[PDB]
């Protein structure tokens, strides 16, 4: 069962390319595109992300999208550039200039039809399409505006299939662009309704890990993208490896439709770690890709994935330990809400690793942060004519703000919920 | 004190009498009673055959009640399974209809946003 | 002057041919059927011809018919020693008996078989230039001996109102008996045949049992031991030959035609010794109290070296009462030839013997016991369903009971 | 005079197979069907239970009935399995599921006709048929359910014929199904009306006899069956051997059954083992020798038939029986004079030299039906397991009618106990 | 004749089905060829093993089974298994997408896509049967396919085959080896619907078999195959009385009649003794069957009354050894029976010795027994399930996944209400008269 990947905007294509390079090495596929791995577990579930082509060579089922045509050459310039098939590059005349309306309603709408054409041709060649994942940021205008428009369009064409997103949230520590709260609030307004799971990749987190932990004076985007790639690899592990699908994880992780925003975590960040080390470190706020202290909220559901050669008896023992040892941080009204998976194949370089996916109400901290920044500008209607000039009304901003405030409200109500 | 009358003397033996102190049926009624007994037996046979026939009818009734229960069970299974299947289809397609109607409504709003951009471009 | 014998049921058949073999030995008739003493080959008017017809080949044939609704007993005659003495037609059998059930043998199975037995009986009678009447041998308790004998009796009367019918009936005894329903069968069969029998010689099997064990010194007698003993008392009684003499000399009133026979002596003694022995209760055929009862008749039949004076002396020696309208006396008969017996049989051949035939009120004692046992079960209607299930009216149980009560009452009346 | 034998269900076919084996051995018949005995008395009344095959051999007048093929396959595989006529096997394959309703109404209907066709054919092969005997249990589904149905059907077809059953009564000590009280009560309701006599063989008594007074170990089904086979050989002695002078089903039924419904007998054997005439008579009347779990001292015999086998003094058996009667005078009904009668057959069973059997029509057997009634009531009060019967077209009025009839019988036996 | 069709539904049903049939092939000596050198009747014959196997012309013995899963990875393994050549390729039916742990998908959305195909093949199997006994349905309680499709199948089987015997072998959810969080939903839902269409449901709880494998086989973390191999022995004991000529037997109808005191009370638990690692007595294994530790469901029998016990023995065991052991058990004051069941035991014996897969952790033994007991104590397992259901339904958690597939919240409400009645019914049948 196949998955179609789409990467939109600068950031989306950046972390999308790094992700492909990661899993292609994990599956043993060179830039040429031919399988040169040593085992069989690297092909058995490879159809999920790759399409077999003539010459015994696999090509990523990926579609690259941006209104700025230069990012296309950047991806093809980067390593594993020729592995993507040229007909899946859909590029516009020039970028959206961080204007969400340009990507969602005007310029992005011009390019969206050809994008849906590439999506259609890839989806019809699938035996049974699982769904789509989209990598993008929420601060700019392409992945933010056009991304939401894409996932909304793809929903009309495929109402019953899964839509996952890897959304990168803005942080003043990373970018000085001022209207990013506007774009993030508008796209989140779209994400709350149009996606089944969204992995909130906080640039504030990524910056904090590289600086306060990895000890990097001035970290470049390439430093942060290494984190995103390792999480994305670790999150998609069981999808791409046999033994250990989309709808099931969504059914088990999402107890309520709007609360489908997950705080990711990886361990280790960069002497193989121990299962108790990995287990503890994995539930630590210093190892979360969202700037949210999970001790400030409660876990609704938790899915763990361990990688490498280890005794699953110990994995169980430790996972139960951290659960009871921190009982209060798990809702009592969702029994067996923490599940665990183990795959023998470890990531590149690491012998021991673990990835954490948590539907936690502490993620409201992230959305609150956006809401405050959004409110500070909207109250003085700062820079709104840039969006109004494209045809948008002020009430759409008001709807996005209130809907996001509802989302953090909901998260807090269930945080305070009692078994009776 | 023992007077005897000498009688029937012969070669085979003698005989005598000593003294001591001195001094309609109808066949047709027989056949009527035998036929009456036979008729009474016949009446008893009939009552048994009657009693047995009532028992055979009860066996038929029991078997018929078994058949009726099995058939109603089938019919009630068939009709309840159909009913909830059709309801489930109405519900699932109503959700997807509303979802696509809300989704097409966004599409219209986007076209209005474009039209308003065009109107403002005439400035 | 010939007489016809009929044996109904197992008891009737078995004590029947026991009598016939004693007859053949009495008259020196051989198992081949031949009789070297008979010089008129092919008929005659001798005395033994009252019981044996003669054929052209000279075979002496009993004037008898054996009827039982089941074969196991009649085939004993068909395959026995005197088998050739009987034509194959003389013996009649069904395959289903009456199950110790009077009503089954009378009203149910008796219908299907009475007409055949009648035709065969008349074919016997057509061989009789002079037929004095009938002797029937049957049991009281047995199903066919009770029910079919009754049916045959009433039919015999209507078809032969001319002749007379005498009975040789077996009284049920608790010591020797086979069915608990025997009082039922007895009461019913008497009431239906009392009017149709002119005389009726009963015999208590317990009495025969007792005198067998005691007088002959045997620990437990076989049915054949009995049969031979009864056969001697029947032999002496039938050895008289008029069926009219018996009906009138021993029975003064028709309903009380139940005399008791006493045979003596039973050794394995003088003329007076054996005559007094018959006045003793321990030698009589029905356990009975002739002490209290008053006699009404008393035929005395001797066999052997007995002359009149020996008898007259013996009677004078002995003190029993009589009914006050009957001549107090004793008819006496003599048959000089000594009594014959089975060669090697359990009783020895003796010089002289006597059989006393007495009609006394005492025999009412036997009736009362049987009546009381009847009353016990009928009071609870026990076993009555078997008879009613055969078409018999429950009322018949009463008609036969109240009549039975009258019999004893009429007996006590002449006390 | 000939009898047709029928065996129905697991228990009925197992005890029936062992009964035929025991009496085939007594009559000198080997598994091939040909005679090889040392006495011509083994053939005088052999037709009663056998037919002359053309090949110098004899075939039992036996019909084998079951709704499941297994039992039949087992008895065909037994030592005497070759003796039975092959077309006399009537089996279904749906089974009865331990359910009286399936055996009497739904499943048993699909098989009872072709059973009758065999019952008819073997009756056309009889010069004079006395009646039928059926071996079956009362606790299961086939023997209980189809057996009663069968019994009623042959009565409709042969109303003038004697019907006897040898019926095993259920007991928790040896159980096949949990609904035995239902099946037993339901079928007793039928035996009170469509049989002339039933010999109540109680699995409670059999167990107790094999355990306590026999070996003090645990008994196998062969042990229990050994008790009932020998008992059956005893009850049938005078039918299969000459000299009885009164050996027909009808005679015994008229002598032993004073009232139509009180036709349930307590059988008894002596000795019990895997002797003196006094012991033979005395033990015969002991409750430790009763194949029904009832104490005779709790009631009064109405009528009693004793059969002695082996060479012995006839006067000894006579007086012995007379004095055990007069020693316990009050434990016999007085309003039935001379209610115990005996019979001797000098041919004893194979295995012993002198034995003795007992057939008692006593009121004490109410204790048996009482045990059933209580267990039945313990279930019916809670309507437990009842849905398996009503789901077959049965109503609850039939269950209540059945138990009320069995209680009426208990009262009736007790009533004549007080007279 | 007397054939039984097995239907294996979902991952748990299929993997347990292939475990049972491998064990069957080992017992009767059927090779992976489909050939059986101990059968003389080619292509036909009515031997006892034919109840579960059909015979084809070339000598191949084909199982009277149907494997259905809405997704092929588990079933494909059967197609690629060592026993592939035993099944006609159509006997294995597989969709393209599973029910995704969602009862609504298995019963409605995805189930209707192959239900008719499944029912068609079941009719052809039934067409190959001269005297159909009933059906054995193997499934889980908490999967989408195991709960949703099984319930749709059972409903359809009742329409097509009437009240013909339908029996279940169900795996009860166990947090230890539980794999989905909506499992209390799926379990409550399927129980509600299959309640009216099932005659009897033999229950096992995967944690109990787990603890048993841990304690008795010294396996630190037992594998799913381990669990499955034990269940195969339990199933084999239940079916040995129908695949083997035996002195004492218990057929599908006998199972129903003796183990189900009332229509709704048809959930007897399983128990099996003995479980011995590779590296005895008759009364010992019977006594073990009543010890609470060795119960295939997390249930304390001492917290309830026994309503019925079915003891099925196989091997060196004769009825006198059993009745003795049952006698010793009948004395035990620890084992209490309801006062409306005075005769409380049904027993089947098969002298054919047990058999294990060669090389497995289970040791070959000479005698074994499996007990199926209906006790009021099993209400506790219902209670623990319903409570988890309450914890999520009060907040309506996850309900939207079922509403999106056409289900109404009224279905959840009436399903739990019926489950609460089942709890109350299990309580009331224990009160003394
Ligand atoms: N972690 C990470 N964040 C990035 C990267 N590139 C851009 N971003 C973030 O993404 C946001 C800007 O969105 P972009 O992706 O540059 O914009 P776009 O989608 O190309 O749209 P336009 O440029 O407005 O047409 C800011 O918050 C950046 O910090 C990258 O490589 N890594
Ligand atoms: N003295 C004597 N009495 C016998 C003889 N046979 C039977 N009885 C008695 O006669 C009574 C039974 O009558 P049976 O002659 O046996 O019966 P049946 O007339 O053949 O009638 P069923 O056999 O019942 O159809 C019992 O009291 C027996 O003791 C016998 O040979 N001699
Ligand atoms: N004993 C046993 N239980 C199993 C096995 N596989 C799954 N289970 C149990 O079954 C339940 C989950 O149902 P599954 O069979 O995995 O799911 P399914 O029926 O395939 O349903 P979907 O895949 O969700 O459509 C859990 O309780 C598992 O523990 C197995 O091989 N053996
Ligand atoms: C609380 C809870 C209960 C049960 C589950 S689970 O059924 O889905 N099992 C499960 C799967 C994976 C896994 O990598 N799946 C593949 C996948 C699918 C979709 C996406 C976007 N990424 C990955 C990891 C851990 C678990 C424990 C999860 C959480
Ligand atoms: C109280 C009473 C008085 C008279 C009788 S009796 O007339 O029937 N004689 C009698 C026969 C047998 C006997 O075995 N018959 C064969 C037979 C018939 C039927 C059956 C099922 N089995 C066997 C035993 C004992 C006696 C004493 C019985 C009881
Ligand atoms: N004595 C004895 N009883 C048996 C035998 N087989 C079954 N039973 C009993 O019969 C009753 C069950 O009836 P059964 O014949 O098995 O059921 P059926 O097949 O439907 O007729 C229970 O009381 C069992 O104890 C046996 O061989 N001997
Ligand atoms: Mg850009
Ligand atoms: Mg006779
Ligand atoms: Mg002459
Ligand atoms: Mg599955
Ligand atoms: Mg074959
Ligand atoms: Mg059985």
């Amino acid at each position: 069962r196949e998955i179609v990947h789409i990467q939109a905007g600068q950031c989306g294509n950046q972390i999308g390319a790094k992700f492909w390079e990661v899993i292609s090495d994990e599956h043993g596929i060179d830039p040429t595109g031919s399988y040169h791995g040593d085992s069989d577990l690297q092909l058995e579930r490879i159809n999920v992300y790759y399409n077999e082509a003539t010459g015994n060579k696999y090509v990523p089922r990926a579609i690259l999208v941006d209104l700025e045509p230069g990012t296309m050459d950047s991806v093809r310039s980067g390593p594993f550039g020729q592995i993507f098939r040229p007909d899946n590059f859909v590029f516009g005349q020039s970028g959206a200039g961080n204007n969400w309306a340009k990507g969602h309603y005007t310029e992005g709408a011009e390019l969206v039809d050809s994008v849906l054409d590439v999506v259609r041709k890839e989806s019809e060649s699938c035996d049974c399409l699982q769904g789509f994942q989209l990598t993008h940021s929420l601060g700019g205008g392409t992945g933010s505006g056009m991304g939401t428009l894409l996932i909304s369009k793809i929903r009309e064409e495929y109402p019953d299939r899964i839509m996952n997103t890897f959304s990168v949230m803005p942080s003043p520590k990373v970018s000085d662009t001022v209207v990013e709260p506007y774009n993030a609030t508008l796209s989140v307004h779209q994400l709350v309704e149009n996606t089944d799971e969204t992995y909130c990749i906080d640039n504030e987190a990524l910056y904090d890990i590289c600086f306060r932990t990895l000890k990097l004076t001035t970290p470049t985007y390439g430093d942060l993208n290494h984190l995103v790639s390792a999480t994305m690899s670790g999150v998609t592990t069981c999808l791409r490896f046999p033994g250990q699908d989309l709808r099931k994880l969504a059914v088990n992780m999402v107890p309520f439709p709007r609360l489908h925003f997950f705080m990711p975590g990886f361990a280790p960040l960069t002497r193989a770690l121990t299962v108790p080390e990995l287990t503890q470190q994995m539930f630590d706020s210093k190892n979360m890709m969202a700037a949210c202290d999970p001790r400030h909220g409660r876990y609704l559901t938790v899915a763990a994935i361990f990688r490498g050669r280890m005794s699953m008896k110990e994995v169980d023992e430790q996972m139960l330990n951290v659960q009871n040892k921190n009982s209060s941080y798990f809702v009592e009204w969702i029994p067996n809400n923490v599940k665990t998976a183990v795959c023998d194949i470890p990531p590149r370089g690491l012998k021991m690793s673990a990835t954490f996916i948590g539907n936690s109400t502490a993620i409201q901290e992230l959305f609150k942060r956006i809401s405050e920044q959004f409110t500070a500008m909207f109250r003085r209607k700062a820079f709104l004519h840039w969006y109004t000039g494209e045809g948008m009304d002020e009430m759409e901003f008001t709807e996005a703000e209130s809907n996001m405030n509802d989302l953090v409200s909901e998260y807090q109500q269930y945080q305070d919920a009692t078994a009776d | 004190d023992m007077e005897v009358i000498e009688l029937n003397k012969c070669t085979s033996g003698q005989s005598f009498e000593v003294i001591l102190k001195p001094p309609d049926p109808s066949l047709e009624e027989i056949q009527k009673k035998l036929e009456a007994a036979e008729e009474r037996r016949k009446y008893q046979e009939a009552e048994l055959l009657k009693h047995l026939a009532e028992k055979r009818e009860h066996e038929r009734e029991v078997i018929q009640k078994a058949i009726e229960e099995n058939n109603n069970f089938i019919k009630m299974a068939k009709e309840k399974l159909a009913q909830k299947m059709e309801s489930n289809k109405e519900n699932r397609e109503a959700h997807l209809a509303a979802m696509l109607e809300r989704l097409q409504e966004k599409d219209k709003h986007a076209e209005e946003v474009r039209k308003n951009k065009e109107l403002k471009e005439e400035a | 002057r010939e007489c016809i014998s009929i044996h109904v049921g197992q008891a009737g058949v078995q004590i029947g041919n026991a009598c016939w073999e004693l007859y053949c030995l009495e008259h020196g008739i051989q198992p081949d059927g031949q009789m070297p003493s008979d010089k008129t080959i092919g008929g005659g008017d001798d005395s033994f011809n009252t019981f044996f017809s003669e054929t052209g080949a000279g075979k002496h044939v009993p004037r008898a018919v054996f009827v039982d609704l089941e074969p196991t007993v009649i085939d004993e005659v068909r395959t026995g020693t005197y088998r050739q003495l009987f034509h194959p037609e003389q013996l009649i059998t069904g395959k289903e008996d009456a199950a110790n059930n009077y009503a089954r043998g009378h009203y149910t199975i008796g219908k299907e078989i009475i007409d055949l037995v009648l035709d065969r009986i008349r074919k016997l009678a057509d061989q009789c230039t002079g037929l004095q009447g009938f002797l029937v041998f049957h049991s009281f308790g047995g199903g066919t001996g009770s029910g079919f004998t009754s049916l045959l009796m009433e039919r015999l009367s209507v078809d032969y109102g001319k002749k007379s019918k005498l009975e040789f009936s077996i009284y049920p005894a608790p010591q020797v008996s086979t069915a608990v329903v025997e009082p039922y069968n007895s009461i019913l069969t008497t009431h239906t045949t009392l009017e149709h029998s002119d005389c009726a010689f009963m015999v208590d099997n317990e009495a025969i049992y007792d005198i067998c064990r005691r007088n002959l010194d045997i620990e437990r007698p076989t049915y054949t031991n009995l049969n031979r003993l009864i056969s001697q008392i029947v032999s002496s009684i039938t050895a008289s030959l008029d069926l009219t003499e018996f009906q009138t000399n021993l029975v003064p009133y028709p309903r009380i035609h139940f005399p008791l026979a006493t045979y003596a002596p039973v050794i394995s003694l003088s003329v007076a010794e054996i005559t007094n022995a018959c006045f003793e209760p321990a030698n009589q055929m029905v356990k009975c109290d002739p002490r209290h009862g008053k006699y009404m008749a008393c035929c005395l039949l001797y066999r052997g070296d007995v002359v009149p004076k020996d008898v007259n002396a013996a009677i004078a020696t002995i003190s029993i009462q009589f009914v006050d309208w009957c001549p107090t006396g004793f008819k006496v008969g003599i048959n000089y030839q000594p009594p014959t017996v089975v060669p090697g049989g359990d009783l020895a051949k003796v010089q002289r013997a006597v059989c006393m035939l007495s009609n006394t009120t005492a025999i009412a004692e036997a009736w009362a016991r049987l009546d009381h046992k009847f009353d016990l079960m009928y009071a609870k209607r026990a076993f009555v369903h078997w008879y009613v299930g055969e078409g018999m009216e429950e009322g018949e149980f009463s008609e036969a009971r109240e009549d039975m009560a009258a019999l004893e009452k009429d007996y006590e009346e002449v006390g």
